């Protein structure tokens, strides 16, 4: 029948076997294919299910605080009245400013009052704390479980300052200028913040399948005997009117 | 057996003590399932089922396994549960192999310190070193990076990690993740008098 | 490591540092050898058994209390408790109810000639 | 990056017009100025693609 | 075994990671100050990239 048929599809896709019998020459070059086209899929589904569970590959979210400017689900965040939040009340850039269209209107949480209580944030919650540029690389490379995402957005500059009017301005930027080409400027860089061991990652076997990972089947479980039931009332309404 | 938590192996047990019921209820209430075996004159009293509560969980076993059975579901209403028992099990199967191929492969993946250069990466398993002896006197005016790097943890994160005498140095490797830094004989001598030790680098 | 009897620690602070902190940890040892109630930590010490599993980590690694808890076992077991354990009871709960019916149906109801209705 | 270089307005060697364009080019780059005029000329015709 | 070494195989991805790809060869333009700066470069990645 069509619905014999059909039964012999899906009792050959889940590689089952059926009692349909396929005895004509003319069917059977369909079972010869349709077998095969089964025993690829599972093959397929069965080898690249072992090249999850063996490499994880984790993406992530929010790489560019463009798509940061998105993400109205995920928090912003600043230090209270530091240089970062002074530079976008008074930005020009449509995105920033939309950043701060943010964190203005809803301010009362999201502006937090410190730079060590604003990693607890990002820590403990799903926050985007925006700090500078050293202070995070001095963060990521001691705390192993954080990220930089994005780059740079403004470019200020530190510097040994002087009073107003002294040789020793210029003098020094000659001291300095050699020291970058020399190499010890970079080297005086990665003595201090270098962190002590962040490597600590590497493909981990994934000691179980939980319901966290494999629980939907059981919800397609539960969900396919609930419509069998609205199924097998409906011969009971059917076959019983066709009996009368 | 390890591949799957042992609450999954209990979901399983439960489903298949489960599925293989509600398929024995169905198939005693399906109109469409009565049929007629009979070779001869049909029609006198000789309408049967197949499934009893016996036949209806060895098809669920019998499916579980991946072999089949007999008992073949012919009504809409049980093919239903057929069309979803055995998606069921295609998945259960299907990542009882994926993770099986991931525990036997990332044992082989890894690799045991053999070198310091890789014991430098490995801050999780601590180093070691007779306190002020030749060994520590040689790292702290050492001059290649590697070795100036392990100075620098035993430096900053003395504290424990430098232990005082020889005797006591072993038993921090046999009691702890010890990574102990002692003369090249003195291994020699240890190591083929208690057997549960060993050399690894160079 | 004060080699003598008692010990006599000082505090000086004043007007300028009142606001000083420090916390003290005293251990009594004897050289070794070490008889019994003693655990003999590996520091050229023997400490008294009381120290031993307290939650000081007195000989300096926490010799002691290293290799020192009361755990558990059976992992089949360790989920037999609050809210996890009742969902697997919950469910339980449905698949019991599915086995006394499929009792009921089967015995109750043949299988060789019989009408086709019943079931439930 | 791995070098850090920077690109700077010469002058003769001791000029009032070091020091007081110092004072107007920090102004551009808080202003949003110099960053505006780097995504004016910086900017390519069209490569987005979605990636 | 396909599909899980494509997977552990990584971009080419930082400078020190090109160090390794002998496959990959490098460049610089003509005695520039890119290459100027590896000869007399001081950190041993850079080094063996003069290398
Ligand atoms: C929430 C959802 C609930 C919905 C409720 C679900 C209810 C679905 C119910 C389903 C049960 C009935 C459908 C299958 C028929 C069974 C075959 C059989 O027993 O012999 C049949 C022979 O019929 C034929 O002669 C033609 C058979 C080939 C085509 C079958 C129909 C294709 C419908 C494809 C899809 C089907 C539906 C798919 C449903 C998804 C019996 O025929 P008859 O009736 O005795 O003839 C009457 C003649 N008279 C007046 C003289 C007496
Ligand atoms: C009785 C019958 C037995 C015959 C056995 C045959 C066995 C194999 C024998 C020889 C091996 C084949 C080597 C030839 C190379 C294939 C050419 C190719 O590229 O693919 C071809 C596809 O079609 C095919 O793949 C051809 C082979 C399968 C034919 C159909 C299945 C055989 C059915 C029986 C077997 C199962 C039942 C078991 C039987 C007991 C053509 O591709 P294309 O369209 O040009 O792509 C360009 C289109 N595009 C531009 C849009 C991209
Ligand atoms: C006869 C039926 C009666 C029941 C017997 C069943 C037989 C087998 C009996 C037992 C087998 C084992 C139990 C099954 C579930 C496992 C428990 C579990 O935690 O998994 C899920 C819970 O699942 C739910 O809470 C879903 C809500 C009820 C189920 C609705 C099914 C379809 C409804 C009618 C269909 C209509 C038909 C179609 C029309 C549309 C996980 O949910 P979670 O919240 O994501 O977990 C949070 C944890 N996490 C975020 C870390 C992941
Ligand atoms: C005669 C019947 C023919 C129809 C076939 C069509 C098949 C196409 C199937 C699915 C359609 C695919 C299109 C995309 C929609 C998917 C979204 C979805 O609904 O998922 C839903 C679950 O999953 C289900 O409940 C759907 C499946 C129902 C039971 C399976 C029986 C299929 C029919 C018989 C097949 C037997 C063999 C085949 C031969 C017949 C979402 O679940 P939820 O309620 O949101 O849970 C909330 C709990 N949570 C918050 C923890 C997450
Ligand atoms: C592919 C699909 C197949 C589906 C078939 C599924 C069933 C297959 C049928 C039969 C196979 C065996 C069934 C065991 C299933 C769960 C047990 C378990 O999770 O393992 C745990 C214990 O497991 C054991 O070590 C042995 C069982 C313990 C005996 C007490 C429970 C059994 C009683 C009735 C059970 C049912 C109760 C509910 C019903 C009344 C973990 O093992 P371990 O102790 O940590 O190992 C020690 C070594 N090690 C520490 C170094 C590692
Ligand atoms: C894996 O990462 C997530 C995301 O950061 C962690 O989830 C947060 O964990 C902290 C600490 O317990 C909580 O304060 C947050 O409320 C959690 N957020 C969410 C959305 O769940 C998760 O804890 C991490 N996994 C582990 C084992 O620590
Ligand atoms: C990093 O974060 C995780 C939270 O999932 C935590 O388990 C881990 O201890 C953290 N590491 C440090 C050094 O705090
Ligand atoms: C080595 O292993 C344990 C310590 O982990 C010890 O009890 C055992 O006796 C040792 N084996 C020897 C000395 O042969
Ligand atoms: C200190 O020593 C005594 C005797 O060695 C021992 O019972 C115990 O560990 C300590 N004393 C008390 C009162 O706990």
């Amino acid at each position: 029948t069509l619905l014999n048929s059909f039964w012999f599809g899906v009792g050959a896709l889940m590689q089952q076997g059926s009692e349909l019998m396929p005895k004509a020459l003319s069917t059977r070059i369909v079972g010869g294919i349709w077998w095969f086209f089964t025993l690829i899929i599972i093959s397929s589904y069965t080898a690249n299910l072992a090249a999850f569970l063996t490499v994880e590959r984790m993406e992530s979210p929010i790489d560019s605080a463009d798509d940061l400017a998105k993400q109205t689900k995920i928090e912003y965040g600043a230090v209270e009245d530091g240089a970062t939040m002074t530079f976008f009340k008074k930005s020009k850039i449509s995105t920033y400013d939309k950043m701060w269209a943010f964190m203005s209107s809803r301010r009362q949480s999201v502006l937090v009052k410190s730079n060590e209580e604003g990693i607890q944030r990002v820590l403990t919650s799903d926050y985007a704390f925006l700090m500078e540029s050293t202070t995070i690389e001095f963060v990521t490379q001691r705390n192993c479980n954080l990220t930089q995402i994005g780059g740079l957005i403004d470019s200020k500059g530190y510097g040994v300052g002087t009073p107003m009017g002294s040789p020793y301005r210029d003098k020094i930027t000659i001291a300095i200028l050699q020291l970058q080409e020399e190499g010890k400027l970079h080297m005086m860089k990665e003595k201090w913040w270098r962190g002590n061991g962040c490597p600590e990652e590497e493909s981990k076997e994934a000691s179980a399948l939980g319901v966290q990972n494999i629980g939907g089947i059981f919800i397609v479980l539960a969900a396919g005997l609930v419509l069998s039931v609205f199924v097998a009332v409906g011969e009971f309404l059917y076959k019983s009117k066709k009996n009368a | 057996l390890n591949p799957l938590s042992p609450d999954i192996w209990m979901y399983v047990l439960l489903a298949c003590l489960g599925v293989s019921c509600v398929l024995f209820v169905i198939a005693r209430f399906s109109p469409y399932e009565w049929y007629n075996p009979h070779p001869c004159n049909p029609d006198s009293d000789v309408v049967e089922n197949n499934f009893t509560l016996l036949n209806s969980f060895w098809f669920g076993v019998g499916a579980l396994m991946q072999q089949g059975s007999e008992l073949m579901p012919k009504a809409l209403s049980t093919r239903i549960v057929g069309g979803i028992w055995w998606f069921f099990t295609l998945i259960i199967i299907s990542s009882y192999t994926a993770n099986l191929a991931a525990f036997l492969t990332v044992e082989r993946m890894e690799s045991p310190i053999d070198s310091a250069d890789d014991l430098a990466k490995q801050t999780k398993i601590e180093y070691g070193a007779v306190e002020d002896g030749a060994t520590m006197t040689f790292f702290k005016k050492s001059k290649i990076s590697t070795y100036d790097k392990m100075w620098a943890f035993m430096s900053s994160r003395r504290q424990s990690v430098l232990v005082k005498s020889n005797e006591e140095g072993i038993q921090r490797v046999l009691t702890s993740d010890y990574a102990f830094l002692m003369e090249s004989t003195t291994i020699e001598f240890v190591t083929q008098r208690n057997c549960n030790l060993t050399q690894i680098g160079g | 490591m004060l080699k003598t009897g008692v010990g006599v620690i000082r505090m000086w602070a004043d007007e300028g540092s009142r606001l000083s902190r420090f916390r003290m940890l005293f251990t009594s040892f004897v050289e070794p050898p070490c008889t019994s109630s003693t655990f003999f930590c590996h520091s050229n010490m023997c400490i008294n058994n009381s120290l031993v599993c307290n939650g000081v980590q007195n000989c300096a690694y926490p010799w002691d209390e290293n290799h020192c808890k009361e755990k558990k076992k059976a992992g089949l077991f360790e989920q037999i408790t609050k809210t996890h354990g009742t969902i697997i009871g919950v469910t339980s709960g449905i698949v019991l109810v599915l086995l006394i019916i499929s009792i009921l149906v089967q015995v109750k109801q043949p299988r060789k000639k019989v009408m086709a209705c019943k079931t439930a």
